[PDB]
């Protein structure tokens, strides 16, 4: 196995940001507008470079 | 019971084989089992304490298990399972302990405590694993009522008895004939003396004997034998049979006449040494017989001559002795011994905790009282404990 | 460190498990550790020695793997295997040797040699595996912080201490009272004498006392207590305190009155047995006091009143003594034992090698000296020798 | 030979892993090993016995293999195969003791029975596996011909010999100088004695000497070396050098003066301690030698003086002494010690089975006998027949 | 000099705000100026030692930079980072102790040893930071 061939974005936040697969990419732009999910959530997701 | 054991060499071999880098592969084997434990745990919960000043602390099981992936071990792995380790050790402490002071006059070889009860359930059997401790190894071979053996080296068979025996003795305590020794652990010390060196006695030879009775057989034993019991060959004035007033004994030693040592089994010679100093084995004995003479010197330089008159006063006194010591042999019964840390572990939890005396063991876990009146129940509870502090020691030292 | 652990149960565990004609299987999940290992090596290049007589050999890899497609090992399997493991021996017992010399005051609980300090790198961690040895065992338990603890028969606690001490004496030295005493190893005797016999003491009782400080706190100890000090039961001439003249002891021995043993910690009695002889055991303690009187017999026969006048010359002297052996304890602590032999392992390397006086440790790791000042640097420095030998001992003996 | 060990690790990690309840994947590697044997045995018949009062019994062999199916293990499957353990432990029992019986002087190395010989056979091989066992560990090493090396704790290598030498002597006995001793097991002591307390002696020095020389050398020994030999220190009637009449020995003890310990390899000198009591290292060594002096005390108090005339008769005779024990030591040849019941297995068999006197051994495997003619064809016999005591000892004691 | 203040401030600040546990943010602005430094040494060797019975040690760097990631730092983070954090140490203490011992007249409020002499440079400067010591 390679990762590259699963390359996604992250489509929120600062860093150019490459997330894993398609799953792990909805999940974060989802949970990203629950507005009932601690400030570190948000955080974390930005930030987080491959 | 045998359940317990596991949960130890669970987390021993865990404490031990699960460190920082290893490669997976060389636990695959192991973790298994240790998730299945985890399993039949969790929903379950336990009482320990309750007894003198034993502190009940209670528990609870809810855990996650183990990834079994990765080739190999990332820190951050060993320290989210070392933290669930630490809550195991914490138990089976408190659980030997709470089982290592009960005892009971019926069954006094079967489990006591709330906690232990609860694990010879049978829904818990699902753990058992890698039986090759020692102790428990011999465990397994009884309950099946087959026939079992330890190893000891410097057994402690004898209790301690320090004594003598006045064959002809007279109020002045000036012409004296007897025994005295000492048998303690391993070891036999006896000297017979006659303060009229044989002077009367038929062919100028006075006989001696010493028979000691042990209270379980001993096996295989490699045995050291010497003549002279240094522990009566120096001036002693000591106390008369009936406390009234004390005697003189003033030795002078005399090799040893005609020894012969003999292991007897159930009344039968099994070996026999005549006068054999130095390494001897005894193979399988119950008892221990020692017999010595003192010969008066047929020929004698001035200097002798003069500490063996023809008539009383008699000022140095004719001595020979024996001194035996077992070094190692093999009991079918659990024994103290002077390697094995089994009677000081049991005794040391019970002595810090304050536990009360109770209807099987003599105050203080008292060895020469144990061993002196070795009942069936006192055997099958000394098992039982010392297993239980065997398996504790595979953790906690 | 933990590291050079491995190296060996790999080679122990290899040596062992890989012979002519055992299932492929049986070592399945071994082969592969192996394997991991000549990886992370090969490329790398180590130094040994260079320090006394010890050789500088310098030591490079460049191996092929193992097997992967057998089923039962042919003979031709293992001889391609043994030429490969014999270099790591004579590796690894160069490497062993060379940090087994070298001490350090500031931080000498940790690597020293070029050969080691390389060793505890990241990029080897990849091997730790199997730590059931009970020396790593405790070394890992003490990076962390726990409760370590070993395992001794007949510990070498006491230093080496002959002497006396004269409470009553008088330049003619024939009315002398006091006691005398050989602390050594395990093991204790120890003699209170009174050459008037308490004719003139209160009660016509004399006390003694003899304390003994241990250097390390020993715990689960199972001793042997026994009146009398044999020791000290014969004639003797002695040199005074001050080396000037030469005293004479000629001593009579009598039953030690109102033994008291007690086992202190921290000033603390943790256990007291009076009168107590045979085997009793000692939970945790750091001192020993033993308290005994010599009582004048208040009933003598001829014999013996004629031992003890009321007016000197006093030619009979009045001994009591006692004897102590702790056949076996637990030291959270290294010490050297009667049947370990870890300090004769570091200290025959060290005399083999001519490796000149540390900074740490006494010329020839002298015992007494050691135990006597057994600072903290001496310790640390001594575990980490002491586990090293026994790391070495499982393949070179 | 390799085979036979299998065998038992067979049983012992089996008969101690496989219970009601672990998990297969804990055995797999195991059940396997297992298996292959039944294998290569079934259809081969055995026979033991025949010599003495040992029994003959033939064996044979044709048994079912093992579920490899389940998940877990039920009392069921236990049982089933406890019952095929059992024909296989009550079988090694007697091939050990057949083979532990039969000696031999040309091959005393190799197999003797018709049991074990039929085994070394090629096509058994196919069963060999984890050789940890200490001795077998160094079976092996000896066939490639590499460094061995056992432990003993209390080691036995002194025979028995318990005398003395007259340096200056005359018919009436009553000024004699010379040395007395006792060198058995792991200990001596040795007493120098002068009845003139060195009065015409140049510097008023007596000099004093004892050599021990080892019949296999030893190595990594640790040792305690203390002043005075308790033995030798009381009053003694002793038989004349001829027989013909008996002296008196009537010792004051005084400290050993310029003691000085040599433990030699070869005539050289490896180990050398100058008035050094307690615990001393002796690292490689085939010779001990004890030097020491008694010198008369320059300055004595009346009590002291009065036992040492100017002229006869010498009635206090003055005595130096020493006391040396190797409590643990290496070595490269197989020996009884205080701890390994090897020697007692390998006697206790014999003497059970009436097994009448070989070529090879002494009567009785009577240990000072034979360590005092330790042989190579002893030796040999002696390691074939205590690495099978050893293999025996796995399953029963 | 200042440089090496810096090199200190940034251990301790680390050594102590990086640990097992703690959240992201309250190591951003620090994480930072830490690889930095890694950066700026990286490929330039180093010499302490010399004089008296000062051992001459040789210090080399490449040591990979950080795992900018993980929320609520995982163990295994740290243990990968106090590897490289106690080669440092072991380090500045050689350098203190180097530059602690050497006088100069004429001039000798500056810098003497080669360590620090080499410090001083200006390819190095990018690293200085809080001093409030
Ligand atoms: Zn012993």
């Amino acid at each position: 196995l390679l990762l590259k061939d699963m390359a996604v974005e992250n489509k929120n936040s600062r860093d150019a940001g490459k997330v894993v697969d398609s799953e792990t990419a909805a999940i974060c732009d989802a949970i990203f507008q629950d507005e009932e999910t601690e400030g570190v959530v948000r955080r974390f997701i930005a930030e987080m470079r491959q | 019971m045998d359940v317990l054991y596991s949960l130890s060499k669970t987390l021993k071999d865990a404490r031990d084989k699960i460190v920082e880098g290893t490669l997976y592969s060389n636990v695959s084997d192991l973790i298994q089992q240790f998730n299945q434990m985890i399993i039949t745990m969790n929903g379950n919960e336990f009482q320990t304490g309750g007894i003198g000043n034993l502190p009940i602390r209670n528990w609870n099981f809810d855990f996650g298990l183990l990834g079994t992936t990765l080739l190999n071990l990332d820190a951050n792995y060993v320290e989210t399972a070392r933290n669930t380790i630490d809550y195991f050790v914490d138990f089976v402490d408190n659980v030997c302990m709470d089982e290592m002071v009960r005892e009971s006059q019926r069954n006094g070889i079967a489990p006591q405590s709330d906690s232990l009860r609860k694990l010879s359930g049978i829904k818990f059997k699902r753990i058992n694993f890698d039986n090759s401790s020692e102790y428990i190894e011999n465990w397994n071979l009884q309950n099946r009522r087959q026939r079992t053996g330890f190893t000891f080296h410097k057994p402690n068979i004898f209790p301690y008895s320090a004594s003598f025996t006045l064959n002809r003795s007279q109020p002045a305590h000036d012409n004296l004939m007897g025994t005295m020794w000492l048998n303690a652990g391993s070891e036999i010390q006896v000297a017979g003396f006659d303060y009229s060196c044989a002077i009367n006695a038929p062919a100028n030879i006075q006989q001696f004997e010493h028979i000691v009775q042990l209270r379980r057989v001993l096996t295989t034993a490699t045995i050291t034998l010497l003549p002279d019991a240094e522990r009566f060959s120096f001036p002693r004035v000591i106390n008369s049979a009936d406390g009234a007033t004390t005697w003189y004994f003033n030795p002078v030693i005399l090799r040893p006449n005609n020894v012969e040592v003999e292991f007897l089994l159930n009344g039968q010679i099994i070996n026999t040494y005549q006068a054999r100093f130095g390494t001897i084995i005894a193979r399988n004995f119950d008892t221990i017989r020692l017999s010595f003479q003192l010969m008066r010197p047929p020929n004698m330089t001035p200097a002798v001559a003069a500490l063996f008159p023809n008539a009383q006063p008699f000022e140095h006194h004719a001595t020979v002795g024996l001194t035996l010591r077992i070094e190692s042999a093999v009991c079918e019964s659990v024994l103290a011994d002077a390697s094995k840390t089994m009677l000081a572990n049991v005794t040391s939890v019970r002595q810090e905790y304050a536990i009360p005396v109770g209807p099987v063991f003599p105050p203080g876990m008292n060895w020469t009282d144990l061993i002196t009146n070795y009942s069936p129940s006192r055997e099958d509870n000394l098992q039982r404990v010392f297993t239980v502090a065997s398996i504790r020691s595979m953790l906690v030292k």
